[PDB]
């Protein structure tokens, strides 16, 4: 579990630090959409908000981060249908606080751990 | 990078009045501009981004619109607690602020009262000499003062101060001319001029030193 | 509740340094993007520096392009401003605020934390009495020629003479030092009957002064 929090971490902080470099101008969306822990890191409410923005963002990262996340999901666990805004300064919202929320997530059970 | 002009760094308004202050961009910026309020010892605070979007729990009688390069700040009723500075800032690129507009409230015309003050003799002890001339509660704010020495217009060693829009709506001013103490006792006749809306014609205060 | 708390200004002399520090509660720090903004005297806007989550991204203005360093402790929730090579034309209030990215608007502020750079040292006013050059009131001023830094306090008669006092906003001379004047008008069967003394305060220093007119 402090193996899959070290790898992500690093895909996490690029993810979100070449966003803010990047985009100009995101508004503050205010709304959570990560769920952090279930208590275990909850990849099955994370996982979809992944999936969602997915041809959004870079696959690639995206990629490892899901085959990291799929790796603390239980098989059984269902996975809400994200819907993802399609006003483009919401979507830009909407992915920040995604990358946001992953990079706290990630903090806080790494100071548990 | 992209300068960001209000040409206004005041305006007069009424309560109730509809108020627009203007903002234009060198370059275009899009809609990628934003418009703050500041009171005076507190930090700026957003009003609207994205040039028209009202940040949470702002007033809805503040509005902006415009896209492009110009771009327009609305109050539709002007509110007493309204009375600040409201400055734009474009985030098309590098972070950079239009120069302040102060609003201030619109009364009726006030004829300053006029003080002059000799140098005293303590500070003409220390080899210099400050001549004060200061002004009480006229409006509007603008207004031109003029010093004389022998007749002669003074364009170096002028200091002015003019305090904000007081309680009453009225302005108060200072304007001191300081030289040394040998060049005060060279002169004799030491005038301080004032012109302004409320005078009919010019108000000449003045002393004569060898009194 | 979203809270930043600026610490670090003070008086410095020209080339010196000074190091600002913002302390931020009520949200994840790492989250967001970081930036101080200045308001100098004259009460122009200028942002200064932004730093991305994990440092990785910073940009500057001109103005301090080599001379400031911005950096933060995510651990300590705590943003910093390094200044060096300080010059006169830095003197200002430091905003730390928070952004979203690198480039956006400023929703939020803290109080701000003044940095003053002036080549003179404290120095404290000299009081000179203003006296009139007949009527029904009659004009008295002071003149507080020369100090550093903001603020004075000036009143008269030990604050027992309110009523009538104007005190005007002090201007800065080339030398760096501050002067004001205050005036009162009294009525004038008050004058020269009765003396009148301005008191100015001036804390800094540690200075008090008794002038009457």
């Amino acid at each position: 579990v402090r193996k899959i929090i070290l790898e992500l971490q690093p895909l996490s902080r690029g993810l979100l630090e070449d966003y803010q470099k990047k985009e100009t101008g995101v508004p503050e969306s205010n709304r959570t959409l990560l769920l952090c822990l279930t208590p275990r890191l909850n990849s099955s409410a994370i996982l979809p908000y992944f999936r969602a923005i997915r041809p959004l963002s870079d696959k690639n990262i995206i990629d490892k981060i899901i085959e990291q996340l799929d790796k603390l999901k239980f098989q059984h666990e269902p996975e809400t249908e994200i819907s993802v805004p399609a006003d483009t300064f919401e979507c830009k919202s909407f992915i920040l606080t995604i990358l946001q929320q992953f990079s706290a997530c990630l903090e806080s059970v790494f100071k548990s751990l | 990078e992209i300068v960001m002009t209000q040409t206004h760094k005041f305006m007069s308004t009424s309560v109730g009045d509809r108020v627009n202050i203007t903002c234009k961009a060198s370059q275009d910026v899009g809609a990628a501009l934003a418009w703050y309020q500041q009171k005076p010892g507190q930090a700026p605070k957003l009003l609207i981004y994205w040039a028209s979007n009202r940040a949470t729990g702002v007033p809805s009688r503040f509005s902006g619109s415009g896209s492009g390069t110009d771009f327009t700040f609305t109050i539709s009723s002007l509110e007493p607690e309204d009375v600040a500075v409201y400055y734009c800032q474009q985030f098309s690129s590098y972070h950079t602020f239009g120069g302040g507009t102060k609003l201030e409230i619109k009364r009726n015309d006030a004829q300053p009262a006029v003080y002059l003050f000799q140098p005293s003799p303590d500070q003409l002890h220390t080899g210099s000499a400050s001549v004060v001339c200061l002004l009480n509660s006229f409006y509007p704010k603008d207004i031109n003062v003029k010093w004389k020495v022998d007749g002669v217009i003074q364009d170096t060693g002028i200091q002015e101060s003019v305090t904000e829009q007081d309680k009453d709506s009225t302005y108060s001013l200072s304007s001191t001319l300081t030289m040394s103490s040998t060049e005060y006792l060279s002169h004799e006749l030491y005038s301080c001029e004032i012109t302004h809306k409320s005078l009919p014609s010019t108000l000449i205060k003045s002393f004569q030193r060898s009194e | 509740e979203v809270q930043l708390v600026e610490s670090g200004g003070d008086l410095v002399k020209p080339g010196g340094s000074l190091r600002l520090s913002c302390v931020a509660s009520g949200f994840t720090f790492s989250s967001y993007v970081m930036s101080w903004v200045r308001q100098i005297p004259e009460k122009r806007l200028e942002w200064v520096a932004t730093i991305s989550s994990f440092g990785s991204y910073t940009y500057y203005v001109d103005a301090v392009k080599g001379r400031f360093t911005i950096s933060r402790d995510n651990a300590k929730n705590t943003l910093y401003l390094q200044m060096n090579s300080l010059r006169a034309e830095d003197t200002a209030i430091y905003y730390c605020t928070r952004q979203t990215t690198m480039i956006a608007w400023f929703a939020y502020w803290g109080q701000g934390t003044l940095v003053t750079v002036s080549s003179a040292s404290t120095t404290a006013p000299s009081v000179f009495p203003l006296a009139p050059s007949s009527g029904s009131t009659v004009a008295l001023a002071c003149l507080v020629s020369g100090y550093f830094p903001e603020p004075v306090t000036v009143s008269w008669n030990s604050g027992s003479l309110t009523s009538g006092v104007h005190t005007f906003p002090s201007v800065l001379q080339s030398s760096g030092l501050h002067s004001l004047s205050s005036m009162v008008t009294v009525p004038s069967s008050r004058w020269p009957s009765e003396t009148f003394t301005c008191n100015v305060v001036h804390p800094a220093s540690n200075t008090k002064v008794d002038k009457p007119v």
